[PDB]
């Protein structure tokens, strides 16, 4: 393994930890609400997401090279990057932990995908569709967890940011990322010539899944349907 | 965004 992926794993959050925190919020939060204001579905889906940007923010906060800019471009780059992140971490969730008609939330609760479904809508269930037909392929091509740090990074350090006062640590972290990933897919995995490039092809449709996952979130805050959550989907 | 600002500035 090179030594650059080994430091990415240690900034790495505590899974247990964060997903313990996340349910005793939601728990404590519904429980407490009264019979005629319990939560919908779609609802609970955004309080958990707005929870996991919060643990999302401070794991690239204490994390390596990000942890040197200042404060402007750390601002920036999440701020391009937090619905692909939240959709990266979905689908590795269930590549994992996944079974087949099943949705596993990030409280460790497990949700069949049927029931899910009814709520969703139309739109949501071709961005879940999508993102659960990318969870399919990347279990087919054993899509491991030192090639999931390295696809954060690819897509926390984008190149897609820009008025940034060093983009030369942003773009000197995407080359040193992506050689290290084609290193280790490559050592790691031979027989599969076709495993890195099928990895990077997913940034362009989690970037895609993400971004119309954003349009149709802030669709539903025009319409009273929806607080961290709230505030990254503006400007 | 106050809030992004403060997640990155907090102790
Ligand atoms: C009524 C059904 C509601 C949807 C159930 C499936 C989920 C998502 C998803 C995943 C892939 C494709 C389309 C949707 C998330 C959707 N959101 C909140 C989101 C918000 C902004 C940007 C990007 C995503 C992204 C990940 C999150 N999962 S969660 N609850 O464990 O934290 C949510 C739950």
């Amino acid at each position: 393994i090179p030594h650059l992926i080994l430091e990415l794993l240690k900034c790495e959050p505590d899974e247990p930890q964060v997903q313990a925190k996340i349910m005793a919020y939601l728990q404590q939060e519904q429980a407490n609400r009264s019979k005629h204001e319990k939560l919908s579905t779609f609802g609970l889906m955004c309080k958990m997401a707005d929870q996991t940007l919060f643990s999302i923010v401070e794991w690239a906060r204490s994390s390596i090279f990000f942890r040197e800019l200042k404060v402007d471009d750390q601002m920036k780059l999440l701020q391009n990057c937090w619905s692909e992140l939240l959709i990266l971490d979905h689908i590795y969730r269930q590549v994992v932990h996944g079974k087949e008609g099943s949705i596993f939330l990030v409280t460790g609760q497990q949700v069949d995908y049927s029931i899910i479904a009814s709520q969703a809508g139309a739109t949501l269930n071709n961005l879940m569709s999508h993102a659960q037909e990318l969870v399919a392929k990347l279990r087919s091509l054993q899509f491991d967890q030192r090639e999931f740090v390295c696809l954060k990074f690819l897509v926390l350090f984008s190149l897609d940011v820009k008025n940034l006062e060093n983009f030369q640590l942003v773009e000197g972290v995407q080359e040193q990322v992506n050689a290290a990933l084609l290193d280790y897919t490559m050592c790691n995995y031979p027989q599969q010539t076709e495993k890195f490039g099928q990895l990077l092809l997913r940034l362009p449709e989690i970037r895609a899944i993400s971004m119309q996952a954003e349009e149709y979130l802030y669709y539903k805050h025009l319409n009273g349907d929806v607080n961290l959550l709230i505030e990254m989907l503006h400007a | 965004n106050a809030l992004l600002r403060y997640l990155l500035d907090k102790d």
